């Protein structure tokens, strides 16, 4: 006989609520992708620093002069960071992520400009020689959808 | 456990008894005839139990306490304060005026959740959700807003609609709550309720034994409508000068061609009793089915909506 | 500039001639007591103008040609074609028959290209419209495609609400549509409008001056529900044979208690005529109250609605 | 006789209001602390610099080298934010709040990492040395229900 306002109303602002959610599901993911970015930058420094000065690339954390424990340069969403020959890889955390992005990662690495270096950013890499990295393909890259457009670097760029 | 009686035939019997007792019958014999005269047994049953403590000499209030289930507490209280005043004639008047309006009461809420509940919200909005569906079918209509502007500005704007969907509302709601110069052109006169009230009285005044002169005297005083009041003190002023009853009537348009001519048969076959109760009868059942309470609906049901869309169009 | 009658009133009119000239009454005389039953003054003076053109002896098709607004091409022409081939009583059944169905289907639609075929287009897209503009607000909604698929997947992905939409088509399309062992317990009796019409039939043909038992004669011929035929044959049966028509009425369940009571008077009086014709127009106005082909409209009408918004959210 | 369109449906705007009231009412707390944290936020460098640079946490605002009033870091429904020995606690206002958050508060407080530190974020703690702070447990923390899933640290966070 009457009372479907607030019978619509609720409905729609649950309806409301799970199209607001994959939104704020990937604008999330996509939130804690961006810090396992910062987490591995920063630590450029060391590894730029490392082969301007010995012109190879730093073997690991403890060469590179940072926290001798991946484990000890992790966050809230990265469960680490690694530097395995001068290239950096973050690990997303298992707890308090998306879930699509979780226990995945990325990596920045470096190339010999000659007198300096240039940093690449993007899906994990394998460092082959000192000017050379190869695509880390095993299934735990974090997805392109959820990497910013500045670190979207295939393993061949220049 | 024992249930009351309906609200129909609180009414009637009410009413019945009050005008009997205030045409100065003695209690008893008023308690005789309407029992006499009713068509349900329970009724006619009760009745003569209730008659029966009155011939013992009970009070009408203490007498009634033999039904409690159909005689609440509030119904005896009241007879028992006429009878302790020496009101009990103005008090079965106030009685019998509370069983019709609630009565009525009754048949019109649930009338059409229900089927009339059910169908009441369905009407209260139909319109209001087509105009909201209309105003849905995209952006830039017919005095809208462009999305982009702050929601409280848009939303302001739109007020005009907002505005005219609740008058669709209070419209609809009031056809559905209502419904269920020449000065003397503008007095309310006598309706179908009236002469339905008019010819139980007459027809229970006659059944019980009384003339039609000493009922026409009892009815003049106890009519509530005015013009009406005017029109009966008119009608036994020429039935007292030897006038015939059928002829009195013809003179007043309340009474139809009908009417008349079954009153006319009554007075010369000795059976206006038996005419009064069949005529009242037809009345009472015509008064509550009772076609303008519909056709007014409609006048308000599209003429506002049409009015909504209009509104904003402009 | 003129406009026609009311479904309603064609109805009374178009029935009240069919029963009366197939009573083998004069058509002047089938005329005359139309006009002289008639409530409305617009009907009344009509048919008094029809059958002047009557009486001058012109056919009654070409009598209803000063009134085309009122009986249209159609009409004049299915009443001329019955007068061309001697079936005048039979094409006015038909257009009786006719008149009755076209008032009813009127009702229908409205309650709750003419006005039902604009209101029956109107109300069947409603609906669907507005659900294609709430999945027209924008990309990503609950259960759609982004736009750059392919289109033919992205049209087969939305098939759910393509769906939705077409069932609430069907929906209001049934609405519309419908909506406008004891062997003998099985088979379809006597309706309100079965009594209504043979009412007033016969209120008809006594106001006109037939007796009681020409009428019947002529209505027992009438009357379209078999097992009111075959009851309508045993009322005039025990008529003729001297019993008193309220008594042959009485033994069947068809006519209530205030029915028979009624006629019963009617018998006493000799005011019969006027007894049916106020029965009949009480059976009339019972009739075309009956109230739920209006609110099933509305539980399946919004019911659909919500369903296919439903749908695709989830 | 009619008319129950127009009265249930002006009583199912009503209890849809009814229903949507606490709704707006948590998410407009919610919103108000965000806030408190923005504000309490931004003064995170100011501390870190003081405490890298010296050794020593800012004792107070002026020590920070910020509005060495704690009533000059106020807003619309903060009512200012203070700097107790680099632990920055940030008061809601008593005007213009929820109900339930007034003249509550929360803090931020960091941990030497050792050639940095890290940030915390969640309800009043007091610190007690170089490398310890404490629930600043009085009663006019601001409730869990309030806090974001980022300010959900516990004294003793690491």
């Amino acid at each position: 006989f009457t009372l479907i306002e607030l019978m619509i109303v609720i409905a729609i602002v649950g309806i409301l609520a799970a199209v607001a959610l994959p939104a704020y599901q990937d604008y999330t993911a996509r939130a804690q992708v961006s810090e396992a970015i910062l987490l591995a930058e920063g630590q450029k420094s060391a590894v730029t620093e490392y082969y301007l000065n010995h012109g190879k690339w730093p073997e690991n954390n403890t060469s590179a002069g940072v926290a001798s424990s991946p484990t000890d340069i992790k966050g809230k969403y990265v469960k680490e960071v690694e530097v395995k020959n001068g290239v950096v890889t973050a690990t997303m955390l298992s707890s308090g992520v998306n879930n699509e992005i979780k226990g995945k990662k990325l990596s920045l690495w470096a190339r010999r400009e000659n007198g300096s270096v240039k940093w690449f950013c993007g899906q994990p890499v394998t460092r082959t020689d000192d000017d050379t990295v190869a695509d880390a393909k095993d299934g735990k890259e974090i997805d392109t959808k959820h990497l910013p457009s500045t670190c979207r670097d295939n393993f061949d760029a220049k | 456990g024992f249930g009351g009686v309906e609200g129909k035939d609180i009414l009637v019997f009410t009413r019945q008894f009050a005008t009997m007792i205030d045409a100065g019958l003695p209690l008893v014999q008023c308690l005789d005839i309407l029992a006499s005269q009713m068509d349900n047994p329970s009724f006619k049953k009760v009745l003569f139990a209730i008659k029966s403590k009155v011939e013992q000499g009970s009070t009408f209030a203490d007498a009634l306490k033999e039904h409690p289930k159909v005689f609440d507490e509030l119904y005896v209280q009241l007879c028992a304060a006429g009878e302790v005043g020496g009101i009990l004639d103005a008090i079965l008047n106030r009685l019998a005026a509370y069983r019709e309006k609630n009565e009525k009461l009754k048949s019109k809420v649930k009338s059409a959740l229900v089927a009339i509940g059910v169908t009441a919200v369905l009407l209260l909005k139909v319109t209001p959700v087509f105009e909201k569906m209309f105003a849905d079918f995209g952006s830039e209509l017919p005095g809208p807003t462009q999305m982009i502007v702050n929601f409280s500005h848009m939303a302001q704007e739109y007020f005009f609609h907002v505005a005219g969907s609740i008058v669709a509302v209070v419209m609809s709601f009031t056809w559905s709550y209502r419904q269920p110069l020449f000065m003397p052109v503008f007095g309310p006169v006598l309706r179908k309720v009236a002469v339905a009230r008019f010819t139980r009285t007459l027809g229970t005044m006659i059944s019980s034994g009384v003339p039609i002169l000493d009922a026409l005297d009892v009815t003049a005083k106890t009519a509530g409508n005015r013009t009406v009041e005017d029109a009966i003190i008119y009608v036994r002023g020429k039935i007292a000068e030897g006038k015939n009853i059928a002829g009195p009537l013809a003179e007043t348009k309340v009474f139809p061609s009908m009417v008349v001519q079954m009153i006319g048969v009554g007075e010369a076959t000795g059976a206006m009793d038996t005419m009064l109760n069949k005529i009242a009868d037809f009345y009472d059942d015509e008064v509550d089915a009772a076609a303008m309470i519909e056709p007014v609906l409609m006048v308000f049901l599209g003429g506002v909506v049409g009015g909504f869309l209009i509104g904003m169009y402009l």
